[PDB]
């Protein structure tokens, strides 16, 4: 088992970040780490724990050896946001870490919050899908609590994040509350209320069923 | 890294005793052995583990290892002695063989020879090619110390002149060699040329002429 | 006269897994006794015969096979067995019959800044033969283009050193392998 | 140049088999380590297989006895025999080539490989439709209800790029897909520019585009 | 009865490889340890590597230390030294010992020194072109003549120069080389035979140039 920490790690550009890979005992220097990119295929950066790969930047530094093993990167660039795994050489297991997620860190902005009631054609289907969104935030921490008729609902919501935005480093969250023609048809106030570092109070975006 | 300290130099007269001393740190702690090489020669052991002989080596090499300082002691120094001696030891901290310096061991009082001069014109092949190289050779002659200079007619020649140092042959004399590149129109325009070796104050010189 | 199995076990310095060593023993009485009344070896594995009972059976060469290997790879110093070690270093056939055996050596072939006497090979086109010894430097060809003995990239010089920390572990420390063949 | 395709991902059902290929030019696959490694939807890597130049093959635990590694020596292909499936074999799978040591230097782009029971079926595209937004207007489209992934959601035929928010989708309780995409327009346009989202499911051979209008 | 036949040496351009190996015969080789100790032209001895007689590599040369590989085989009598990464400071001429004793001995010994050494064979490291040598017949012109043959515009080192087939050896000297200004060597070997001698016996001197694989046999005979 390679322990790998942190999992997420938050910096600015031309920061210098420390990542650790720890053995459960001694691998000498038999370390390679990995950069990945969402979508992308791993590159490999160093390998033999500090020996650089040829062609990547003088940035990342790598050593450690014994138990505990470090990648560094001397100045952080934009195109260095990624997760990164380190991966145990000549071994019969070929383990791998559980990956660091760096992250860019900016000021932080409140998420515009939007709600949309199921349409008309979904009625007709017998199911309502009940939508909040909460647009371009940061951190990516963000709370969305359902609540009909002052009812806080749980167990029958999902939700889903973008990435960060390849420009302005935000998140987008989507939350689904769904629930099917009749009970959607016997209550009133739908209303799904978002907290977030970014607001100073809990905000809410609500509708009414029936009216306009 | 184990380091081996051996005097550059040593010179005995003949008939007296020689002695190479090979220095390094507690060298008393460790087993020292001694290497002769003659010149163009593959070097041969004399002496083993501070004191031993090998078969066939005279009873006159001896060796002594004691404290900080071995040293070879060689008794009744014939000219033949005069050769080159390495010391040895294994450096059981680093891994590694260890090799001195190396001592020249000179046997002075050596006859003074005057040098024998051969000197050959270019032959037809090479006039045939386009070329023409002189060919002065100086052997038996000692000390190892001559200056050797070109003659065009009477008048001296500096450019295309290679010269070897002088080295050691197997009677303990010096040899060297001397080439003078000319053009196939330089050599049959000049009366002659003159391969001048000078020894001592005392100058040899031999002549050649076309055809 | 006696065998000089004491020249073996206790040399000075093991070879390489790569160029194993290879001693013939013959004419001499073998007092099997002194080996597996030992209590210092790790690992003594035969196959085909019984230890305790072979001071009783003669065999008409008996040939001692030495090495260093990772403490890891000693499980591949058997019959039918895959790795770095076994395909292309050091191949024991499937018919085996003799002895393993095998001691912890971090004592004695493990440096602080890095032991450079102790190689195996890492990369070769086929596994090796039962008892084949393989010790040539040719570069690795592993692209499409030759390599005309020149490292760079896709050619890679076919051996690779341990180097043997102390602070390395069990595993990655060094042990002194002596294979014994009978026939 | 040196390149690494793989392919032959496709969804299979659970305890099927399946075989995926790695053609590769500038590396002789017979003469390096090859070795398949696979990384499950939002998980870390996992190395599943090796081949050694020698002709040796290693599996990891998860996969022993199911997985199969072999090699093309002619096509300079190398391959990957997988059977009786399970569902947490779903990942993308790429074909690396290892130097030795263990370090993997050249990868391949991957095929996806997902393994599930559930049958095929066409998303329906319900609009999210614009209502009062603040300063500016924001609708969507609502693709829900199909199987498996993926989904392409674009706007207005591909005119509309700036301030779309396609998000992943997520696995219902029925095990079918559901998933938003949103754009922020301004409120100005909203009774004059017409938004079309334009869904696309491959695996259904379902195309739909849904105008999305503001309610009334 | 006991001689270390070396080979492998010659021309090698910087960075490339070469590797040399050390031939022995007339006693059990696998009871010996094998060194190999190299020597620049007028520098002193360095030890290079050794191999013990279980085929143990025993430390290596600092300068050495991660680019050569020693190695060898009991069952062909022979030693190897793997040559990588090769610099100008590894131009050498490169010996191959045997060493009695113990440590890296068949038993406990103690220490007998490297006892037997090889000729040597003499490694080049140059960027420079390998050109065979032009000889020249040198004419004796007219007790005792001489007479010789020139070895001109050769690289790189070494020729052996014989004479009838090595059936003349006495009143033979071979001279060293020159080293000219255009980086190439070139040698010349006299004979001192008698003045009433030359219609008689010929003379004929044998150049041989490994590195460019040129054996030349040149009659050499009075001019007119
Ligand atoms: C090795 O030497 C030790 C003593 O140094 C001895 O006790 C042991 O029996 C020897 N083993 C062999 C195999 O000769
Ligand atoms: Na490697």
């Amino acid at each position: 088992v390679m322990t790998q920490s942190p999992s997420f790690l938050s910096a600015s550009v031309g920061d210098r970040v420390t990542i650790t890979c720890r053995a459960s005992q001694g691998i000498s220097s038999y370390l390679a780490w990995y950069q990945q990119k969402p979508g992308k295929a791993p590159k490999l950066l160093i390998q033999a724990a500090s020996t650089l790969q040829s062609g990547v930047p003088s940035r990342f530094s790598g050593s450690g050896s014994g138990t505990e093993f470090t990648l560094t990167i001397s100045s952080l660039q934009p195109e260095d946001f990624a997760t990164y795994y380190c991966q145990q050489l000549n071994s019969y297991r070929y383990t791998f870490g559980q990956g660091t997620k760096v992250e860019i860190k900016r000021t932080v902005a409140a998420p515009s919050v939007f709600i949309f009631p199921p349409s008309d054609e979904q009625l007709k289907s017998g199911t309502a899908s009940v939508v909040c969104l909460l647009n371009n935030f940061y951190p990516r921490e963000a709370k969305v609590q359902w609540k009909v008729d002052n009812a806080l609902q749980s167990g029958n919501s999902q939700e889903s994040v973008t990435e960060q935005d390849s420009k302005d480093s935000t998140y987008s969250l989507s939350s689904t509350l769904t629930l099917s023609k009749a009970d959607y048809e016997k209550h009133k106030v739908y209303a799904c209320e978002v907290t977030h570092q970014g607001l100073s109070s809990p905000v809410t975006k609500s509708f009414n069923r029936g009216e306009c | 890294s184990y380091e081996l300290t051996q005097p550059p130099s040593v010179s005995v007269a003949p008939g007296q005793t020689a002695r190479i001393t090979c220095g390094g740190n507690t060298i008393g702690s460790k087993s020292v052995h001694w290497y002769q090489q003659r010149p163009g020669q593959a070097p041969v052991l004399v002496v083993y583990d501070d004191s031993d002989r090998p078969s066939g080596i005279p009873e006159r090499f001896s060796g002594s290892n004691s404290g900080n300082t071995a040293t070879l002691t060689i008794s009744r120094v014939e000219a033949g002695d005069e050769a080159d001696y390495y010391c040895q030891v294994w450096d059981s901290s680093s891994d590694r063989v260890v090799f001195g310096g190396g001592t020249k061991l000179t046997v002075l009082g050596q006859p003074k020879a005057a040098p024998t001069v051969t000197l050959f014109p270019p032959s037809s092949e090479e006039l045939q090619a386009n070329k023409a190289t002189l060919v002065c050779l100086i052997s038996d002659f000692y000390p190892g110390a001559v200056t050797v200079a070109w003659k065009a007619d009477s008048s001296p020649v500096k450019a295309g002149v290679e010269t070897t140092t002088p080295s050691k042959q197997s009677n303990n004399k010096y040899a060297a060699s001397s080439y003078l590149s000319l053009t196939p129109e330089q050599w049959k325009s000049h009366r002659s040329y003159s391969c001048q070796v000078t020894h001592e104050g005392s100058t040899v010189e031999k002549t050649v002429a076309p055809t | 006269n006696l065998c000089p199995f004491g020249e073996v076990f206790n040399a000075t310095r093991f070879a390489s897994v790569y160029a194993w060593n290879r001693k013939r023993i013959s004419n001499c009485v073998a007092d099997y006794s002194v080996l597996y009344n030992s209590a210092s070896f790790s690992t003594f594995k035969c196959y085909g015969v019984s230890p305790t009972k072979l001071n009783d059976l003669c065999f008409t060469n008996v040939y001692a096979d030495s090495f260093v290997i990772r403490g890891d790879e000693v499980r591949q110093i058997a019959p039918g067995q895959t790795g770095k070690i076994a395909d292309y270093n050091y191949k024991l056939p499937d018919d085996f019959t003799g002895c393993v055996i095998a001691w912890n050596s971090n004592n004695l072939d493990s440096k602080v800044g890095g032991n450079y006497n102790y190689l195996y090979r890492l990369f070769r086109k086929s596994n090796l033969k039962p008892f084949e010894r393989d010790i040539s430097t040719e570069i690795y060809q592993a692209g499409s283009t030759p390599c005309n003995g020149v490292e760079g990239f896709n050619c890679y010089f076919p051996l690779q050193s341990y180097g043997f920390q102390p602070t390395n572990g069990v595993g990655y420390q060094p042990y002194r392998v002596v294979v014994l063949s009978f026939e | 140049e040196v390149q690494l395709l793989e392919s032959g991902g496709d969804l299979i059902q659970p305890g099927g088999s399946l075989r995926l290929s790695c053609a590769a030019s500038g590396v002789t696959v017979s003469s390096n380590y090859m070795s398949w490694v696979r990384q499950a939807p939002g998980k870390g890597l996992e190395w599943v297989s090796i081949i050694y130049p020698g002709g040796s093959t290693f599996y990891a635990d998860s996969v022993k006895g199911r997985f199969t590694i072999s090699r093309d020596n002619s096509k300079n292909t190398l391959y990957l025999q997988m059977h009786s499936l399970r569902a947490e074999d779903t990942a993308v799978y790429y074909c690396a080539r290892d130097l030795g040591s263990g370090d993997m230097d050249v990868w391949g782009k991957g095929t996806t490989v997902t393994v599930s029971s559930a049958s095929t079926k066409g998303p329906s595209v319900f609009p999210l439709a614009p209502s009062s937004s603040g300063g500016t207007a924001a609708l969507g489209c609502l693709v829900k209800d199909y199987f498996p992934e993926p989904v392409t959601v674009s706007w207005n035929s591909g005119a509309l790029t700036s301030g779309v928010h396609t998000f992943p989708a997520v696995l219902q309780s029925s095990g079918l897909y559901s998933l938003s995409s949103v754009v922020t327009v301004p409120s100005s346009s909203l009774g004059t520019q017409t938004y079309i989202c334009n869904v696309n499911h491959k695996p259904s051979n379902t195309k739909v585009d849904k105008k999305v209008e503001p309610k009334s």
